[PDB]
């Protein structure tokens, strides 16, 4: 029938209480003094 | 009722789901037991029902909590284990599984079973919640994940469940085999445990073999064991 | 307040809700030069204990319990409104404020 | 990964399956990417003790370790080419209890040579049981994981390949060996691209003073 | 001529939509009391 | 739309990771597949009426350079990985940010082919 | 020094992650030297490392894992300056048995305080939602105890089994109870004291309970 195969399913696994344990630096050319950057960060399960 | 009083979400929801209910009950007579009961029917009608149990505690706290599980057929509920000293096994299966002989040659080429196995009973003795088979090694049809160790005695375990099911005689010979999940135990004393993953089956001895019917179930199995040894099996 | 500007926004526009294991982009926004630290725990922590948190006020608050003047203005007299505001006022004449000997007022 | 001087004896051991369920066209990637191997490691100069032992239900013994001769790369190569998949007809099984204990007949003698395990087993197994308990009794010969503060894990390394069409991957993982960060299975698409798997086989932990090697994994 | 827009702003659910002018006898358009004027048009997910 | 969906799962079906890799790892970049490359196609593909067709060379190319992207994952969890141990959970963790990114930069570029 | 610890709340056998600022008065980053201490509840130091602010801008990120043999309390994180020992700054989490609860409970009595002379008596609205943004529907417990600095009583007749829906209810203590809780029927005495709330809510399915304590 119309329904996902039990092989085919994965599980989401991580479970982390605290993440994003990062250090960056602002080193984008300042705009009126207000640095911008952007990161590409992927959500825990 | 009085004493007694459940929400009316739990209420109002029919046979749809309501396969988990909660009661509040204000107090519980310290004395005599406070015993409430109703009636519960069955709608859906599946196999192998879990067990289901009931929870106590207080608001207060959450550790002290009773647990018990009712089921009509375990008796105390406990789901059925085997367990020896300390160390414990699952044993939530069958006691057995079920002439010709095409099919017994196809089921013993299957990659799962390693040891086969047609010995004598010896001697049988019973526990307190399994029993055990003496087993007199004579030899090997194909050995497993332990060897015959030239033959000797060998140790059995099942549910004490299955002992109404079927009762082994001693002195009366069997072929049977199982897989890598049933020895159990330390050298030398391993226990091989018996169940639907397993098969068991009488051969009765040469002398036994005398009925038309023993005379063609004994001839059937020196027919497979012959082919056994030698031909093997393209694996 | 901060003496800087740090705020720290969503890069996608509206979109929907983020769904488990997609990406999405941050947008920090800080004054240039600066290096930042970042940190995301569940809320369920906090729920369970919400105790000594760091934050903006707490900072401000240790910033004014180590000053080191406790009289919000005014005084007795030239040298007490000067002790009171916390500092030393001598002069070649003999004008001189009241002897402090204390930490803590 | 594997003990990798020409200053010291290491023991390579090759062992091949007659079973009937692999067939003959993943024999031949097989003898293929083991002739791959021995070329590989023989170019570094280095002379180890080889030898061959193909099974299905009897194990055979083609090449001894205790040969005088079997040091030579060129005997052991065209040994190789030598044997087919049609030499185990009469035998279809795929014992490998027998296999490893011949192998541990084969080893039956000291203390520094290195010793290395490479086999082919699609570990669908008919006849005999778990090869674990070999497996312990080698390890023990050695006197493996008997001392506390002489552990000696870095003399028996064991690999397997995982060639056959339908493989059962949780005996396959068994039977190898699981050290700290290192791995010792692989899988039949690596016939092609040898490189890949030998970048895993061969490390350089003093062969970098010399010259002559040469890496052709697409990875980098 | 006359132009009636169709939109849809749904998720990437498709649609079929089926549009007919009913005849009226103040108009002279392709609609009659009997023949009627229909069009099966297909509506990308956000668009028109 | 149901005929498309099993079209998409029948050709995800096709995919074969070599089971001889790390179980963890294994898992990993499964989940990364299923959660970035099958759940958005899978849903987009669910939106069409049952009239229009399928141009399965994309999802051919899908396979190919999601089979790729896997290859380079795998080298960077060892070869690469000189800061972090080799086959730690650890440099897991570090290649997966540019496993993830790569990946979902496959999808958005391969969008505008779904339909032909 | 600014002690930050990502979670306030860790379960043994888990990693704790803190990271210590160093700024001068003026709020600055500054190099210096930063003694780190980790005391236990009884007041036993345990692991004890020296640092140095040099070449961080001010941030020195440090880790340690908790042992699985540990007196569950309030740890405490203990860091001085190298020249000013006796300057001892203080951050402190705590290790217990939890498993992570679904959804936040919050009790907001409609004023913070109660009149005494208010014969309506004190009014508690209760406001549990799901930790997603979403609203939950269960049953809730309340009991009004009354805390005189460190000695707490408890008042067994304002216990009241509230029903929650759409993540709102109300409960309301009457005077009478208030009054005849405690022994004394004097008024003028309970001026000083105060109250708490202590809501335990509980999903139909049954799932898990939460505390919550104002």
């Amino acid at each position: 029938e119309d329904i996902i195969a039990e092989e085919n399913i994965v599980s989401r696994s991580e479970f982390p209480e605290s993440w994003l344990w990062n250090v960056e630096d602002l080193k984008e050319p300042p705009k009126n003094g207000i640095s911008t950057k952007l990161m590409n960060i992927f959500l825990k399960d | 009722g009085v004493d007694r009083y459940i929400s009316k979400y739990e209420l109002d929801k029919a046979f749809s789901d309501r396969n988990t209910l909660i009661i509040y009950l204000d107090k519980v007579s310290h004395s005599e037991d406070d015993c409430l009961a109703f009636k519960v029917h069955q709608y859906f009608n599946v196999e192998l029902i879990q067990p289901g149990a009931v929870k106590v505690y207080a608001y207060y706290n959450l550790e002290e909590s009773c647990t018990r599980f009712y089921h009509p057929e375990k008796e105390d509920g406990k789901l059925n284990k085997l367990c020896r000293d300390e160390l414990c096994r699952c044993a939530e299966e069958n006691c057995f599984i079920q002439v010709t002989l095409e099919e017994r040659l196809d089921k013993a080429c299957e990659p799962g079973v390693d040891y086969v196995y047609k010995t004598r009973l010896v001697k049988v003795q019973l526990s307190n919640d399994f029993d055990e088979y003496i087993m007199a090694i004579e030899q090997t049809i194909k050995s497993g994940s332990d060897e015959v160790q030239v033959g000797q005695q060998r140790t059995f375990i099942s549910p004490i469940k299955c002992r109404e099911a079927l009762k082994l005689e001693e002195k009366k010979h069997y072929l049977m085999w199982g897989l890598s999940s049933d020895f159990w135990g330390e050298k030398p004393n391993l226990s091989y445990i018996i169940g639907k993953d397993t098969w068991v089956e009488h051969w009765p001895e040469e002398d036994e073999c005398q009925d038309e019917e023993n005379q063609k179930q004994c001839q059937d199995l020196g027919a497979f064991t012959e082919s056994m040894v030698v031909f093997g099996c393209p694996n | 307040s901060c003496v800087g500007s740090l705020v720290v926004k969503s890069g996608q526009s509206e979109d929907r809700q983020p769904v488990p294991g997609q990406q999405m982009t941050l947008k920090i926004e800080g004054d240039h030069g600066a290096r930042v630290v970042l940190v995301a725990v569940d809320k369920g922590v906090f729920v369970l204990n919400k105790k000594n948190k760091l934050t903006q006020s707490k900072i401000w608050d240790v910033v004014e319990k180590a000053d080191i003047g406790c009289t919000p203005g005014s005084g007795k007299d030239y040298a007490g409104v000067f002790s009171d505001a916390g500092l030393t006022f001598t002069s070649s004449s003999g004008q001189q404020t009241a002897q402090r000997a204390e930490l803590q007022c | 990964k594997i003990v990798l001087d020409p200053s010291g004896s290491m023991n390579i051991y090759l062992v091949l399956d007659g079973s009937d369920s692999i067939g003959a066209s993943n024999f031949t990637g097989a003898k293929k990417c083991l002739v791959n191997l021995i070329e590989k490691v023989a170019s570094y100069g280095v002379k180890p003790r080889y030898g061959l032992v193909t099974y299905a239900t009897y194990p055979k013994i083609w090449v001894k370790v205790s040969e005088a001769d079997s040091s030579n790369a060129d005997w052991v190569t065209k040994q190789l080419n030598e044997i087919n998949y049609e030499d185990h007809k009469l035998k279809s099984g795929t014992n490998t209890k027998k296999a490893l204990q011949a192998v541990y007949s084969m080893m039956s003698w000291w203390n520094r040579t290195r010793h290395v395990i490479i086999l082919m087993t699609d570990g669908l197994h008919n006849m005999g049981g778990d090869p674990i308990t070999v497996i312990d009794e080698i390890r023990d010969l050695l006197y493996i994981g008997k001392d506390r503060k002489n552990p000696r894990e870095d003399y028996l390394d064991v690999y397997v390949f995982g060639v056959g069409p339908l493989v059962n991957q949780v005996n396959i993982n068994a039977l190898a060996s699981k050290k700290d960060n290192e791995q010792h299975v692989f899988k039949v698409k690596d016939m092609e691209n040898l490189e890949d798997v030998f970048y895993q086989m061969i490390d350089e932990s003093q062969s970098l003073s010399l010259c002559g090697m040469v890496w052709e994994h697409r990875k980098g | 001529e006359i132009r009636a827009v169709l939109y849809n702003y749904r998720q990437n659910q498709e649609l079929k939509v089926r549009v007919e002018l009913l005849h009226n006898p103040a108009f002279c358009s392709l609609a009659t009391t009997k023949r009627r004027h229909q069009q099966t048009v297909t509506i990308p997910p956000k668009s028109s | 739309a149901n005929n498309h969906i099993r079209t998409v799962l029948k050709l995800f079906r096709t995919i074969d990771l070599d089971d001889s890799k790390k179980s963890f790892y294994l898992t990993a970049a499964k989940y990364g597949i299923q959660t970035q490359l099958r759940e958005p196609i899978i849903r987009i593909v669910g939106g069409y009426l049952p009239s229009t067709k399928l141009s399965e060379a994309c999802v051919k190319n899908m396979i190919s350079e999601v089979y790729e992207i896997e290859g380079d994952f795998y080298s960077k969890f060892s070869y690469a990985c000189e800061d972090h141990a080799p086959y730690s959970v650890e440099c897991l963790e570090d290649a997966r940010d540019d496993y993830l990114t790569q990946l979902v930069e496959l999808f958005k570029e391969t969008k505008k082919c779904l339909r032909e | 020094l600014f002690i930050q610890t990502d979670k306030t709340i860790y379960t043994p056998g888990s990693t704790v992650l803190y990271r210590i600022f160093t700024v001068n008065h003026k709020l600055l980053p500054v190099g210096r030297t930063v003694m780190v201490n980790i005391e236990n509840p009884e007041g036993i130091p345990v692991k004890q490392d020296s640092l140095s602010s040099q070449n961080q801008l001010g941030v020195l990120p440090l880790s340690w894992d908790i042992p699985e043999l540990v007196n569950m309390g309030q740890w405490k994180i203990r860091a001085y300056y190298e020249n000013s020992p006796q300057q001892v700054f203080s951050t402190e989490f705590e290790v217990k048995e939890y498993v992570l609860p679904s959804f936040e409970v919050i009790v907001e009595p409609t004023e913070k305080f109660y009149y005494i002379y208010n014969e309506k008596g004190l009014e508690v609205t209760i406001t549990a939602r799901f930790l997603y943004g979403k609203k939950v529907e269960g049953t809730a417990f309340v009991i009004f105890g009354i805390q005189d600095g460190e000695q707490r009583i408890s008042l067994p007749e304002s216990l009241k089994r509230i029903p929650i829906e759409d993540g709102s209810g109300e409960v309301v203590l009457s005077r009478k109870v208030l009054l005849d809780g405690v022994q004394n029927p004097r008024a003028e005495d309970l001026v000083g004291k105060s109250l708490y709330v202590s809501a335990t809510v509980i999903l139909h399915s049954g799932s898990d309970m939460v505390q919550a304590e104002r």
